[PDB]
């Protein structure tokens, strides 16, 4: 619990915001590779090129704040563990 | 005889056209003013480094009208003109066919603009006609 | 951005077009083209290539007689008509010869195919489509966040006026400039538009027309530069208030005031 | 009080993120859309529409993994509440 409890937080935390922190990433190529990409296709390759690319734009916004948890949520314990002391 | 129409709406109207006029669709955004230009124009706006027109399609059927609802832009092309129609909320595909049509072209308003009527197990959607509806804005 | 390649695209569609144009009219009439590269603008391959097929068909049918009326006329046993296409300056002339639908053809992206002879030399064929798409100078005005430029050839001066300079006459406003009486114009009333009211000293630039000039004060002054005009549809062919407009630099539209286009 | 700045430092991150919510979704919705065109559009330069539907799963993607940060550092508070005593 408590000093215990916020690591069984963090973990809780971290192998979750480490997720999205994965998803960050495929979706850093999974969308910026069919932008650099969609100018193959149709006349539309300049269309959807662009429409993909808010698509991550947008999207790493999530990892801006969401690591934005971990950098205080870590300090929890980092306080709260300390606390132990 | 399948047609493919864009779904959207007017204050509690509906309205589609075959995408075959179709170019894709934007949210009203920076609408640069055209002076002395024609009450039923909004002005001209930069799309893929082209400036097309932005009429107010609502404000040619003589129906309702909201420059809040007025959120989509409907980029439209003739056989070489090039036009965006500002309207409300989109709905998207519609699958149309004989049918669905229920011409009645003899209980209203403003004619040749709609070919037609259709209908959804009983609903609003009303069918234009891009061609006839821009030539009236050109020429 | 490569808006300029030869009219290999636009104009090589006669060599053999011509041919079966001359067998269903018993006709014998020669095609020389010459020149085949005019670098005429890229937009016109749907708008200058065909409607150049309509002055064709005149240069074999309607136009040399069989060596029976040939030989007996005063026309040599072989005639030779000639296809070319060259610059003009800032007009590309394809133009078509030999020895009203298509009216509007050729006259949509520019042009007006008509038909010029004489007795016995043949008929004479030419377009007019400019083939110049790219330099401006303009002088870039704004009006309440409204950028309008405002072509530079015919600027002539860009005086600053104090709102005291000013003399009402019979009507319109004027300044007296080197004796000059200049009818100023303040544009964002021509242009309908809602202005604050008048700062003090108002910057004014005088444009030439024809013969005179008048003023024209405008709300603040942007900078000249080289602009894209582009012709803004036909949903304002009504507005001669204007020219048309142009995408600037960040992405900002911009009307070119036409100059002869306001009071 | 850090512990007992726990019991909002990060009510805020929560908060902020769950932008996501709302801005994540709107991506979606408005891609989702731009799908339903780009389909009744033609068949040749169908390349937008084989990615046209990566973000129908980049978007769904977050979604999980979001539904669980809020679940976990929703914890910290059953544990700092606790801890706050």
């Amino acid at each position: 619990s408590q000093i215990g409890e916020t690591l069984e937080n963090i973990r809780s935390i971290e192998k979750l915001i480490q997720n999205i922190m994965r998803i960050a990433r495929e979706t850093n190529i999974l969308a910026l590779n069919a932008t650099i990409e969609a100018a193959r296709a149709g006349e539309a390759g300049k269309g959807f090129m662009i429409v993909a690319n808010e698509v991550q734009n947008l999207s790493n916004e999530t990892n801006e704040v969401t690591k934005q948890i971990v950098e205080k949520a870590r300090e929890i314990l980092e306080s709260s563990q300390r606390s132990l002391e | 005889k399948e047609f493919e129409v864009l779904s959207f709406e007017i204050d509690e109207q509906a309205l589609a056209f075959d995408v075959d006029n179709i170019e894709m669709v934007i949210e009203k955004s920076d609408i640069t003013p055209v002076p002395k230009s024609r009450h039923f124009v909004e002005g001209v706006i930069n799309l893929r480094g082209r400036i097309i027109p932005v009429v107010n399609l609502a404000k040619i059927l003589g129906i309702s009208f909201d420059e809040q609802k007025m959120k989509s832009i409907i980029v439209a092309r003739t056989k070489d003109v090039e036009v965006g129609f500002l309207v409300d909320r989109v709905l998207g595909v519609l699958r149309i066919t004989e049918n669905q049509l229920d011409l009645t072209n003899v209980s209203d308003k403003f004619g040749k603009k709609s070919k037609g009527l259709v209908k959804t197990d009983g609903r609003l959607i009303i069918y234009l006609d891009i061609d006839k509806i821009i030539e009236e804005i050109t020429v | 951005g490569s808006h300029m390649v030869p009219i290999s695209f636009v104009f090589n569609r006669f060599p053999r077009m011509v041919r079966d144009l001359a067998k269903k009219m018993n006709k014998e009439v020669n095609f020389i083209m010459r020149g085949e590269d005019t670098e005429l603008d890229r937009t016109f391959v749907e708008e200058i290539g065909e409607p150049l097929l309509h002055l064709l068909r005149n240069a074999i049918d309607h136009g040399i007689e069989p060596k029976e009326e040939r030989i007996a006329k005063g026309k040599p046993p072989i005639g030779t008509l000639i296809l070319s296409a060259r610059h003009e300056g800032n007009n590309v002339v394809i133009e078509v010869e030999d020895d009203d639908v298509v009216k509007n053809v050729v006259e949509s992206l520019n042009g007006s195919i008509s038909i010029e002879s004489e007795k016995d030399k043949g008929t004479k064929v030419t377009i007019r489509l400019p083939l110049t798409l790219a330099i401006i100078q303009a002088l870039l005005v704004k009006v309440n966040n409204l950028v309008y430029a405002i072509p530079i050839a015919n600027i002539d001066t860009i005086l600053s006026i104090s709102k005291e300079d000013i003399q009402r006459v019979q009507d319109r406003d004027v300044i007296v400039i080197r004796g000059e009486v200049i009818p100023v114009y303040r544009l964002w009333e021509v242009l309908q538009i809602e202005h604050k009211e008048e700062l003090e000293e108002m910057e004014a630039v005088i444009v030439r027309v024809g013969n005179r000039k008048y003023g024209i004060v405008v709300d603040d002054l942007l900078g000249q530069d080289d602009i894209v005009i582009k012709s803004l549809g036909k949903v304002f062919s009504e507005v001669k208030e204007f020219s048309g407009a142009a995408i600037l630099g960040d992405g900002s539209i911009a009307l070119i005031i036409n100059v002869s286009g306001i009071v």
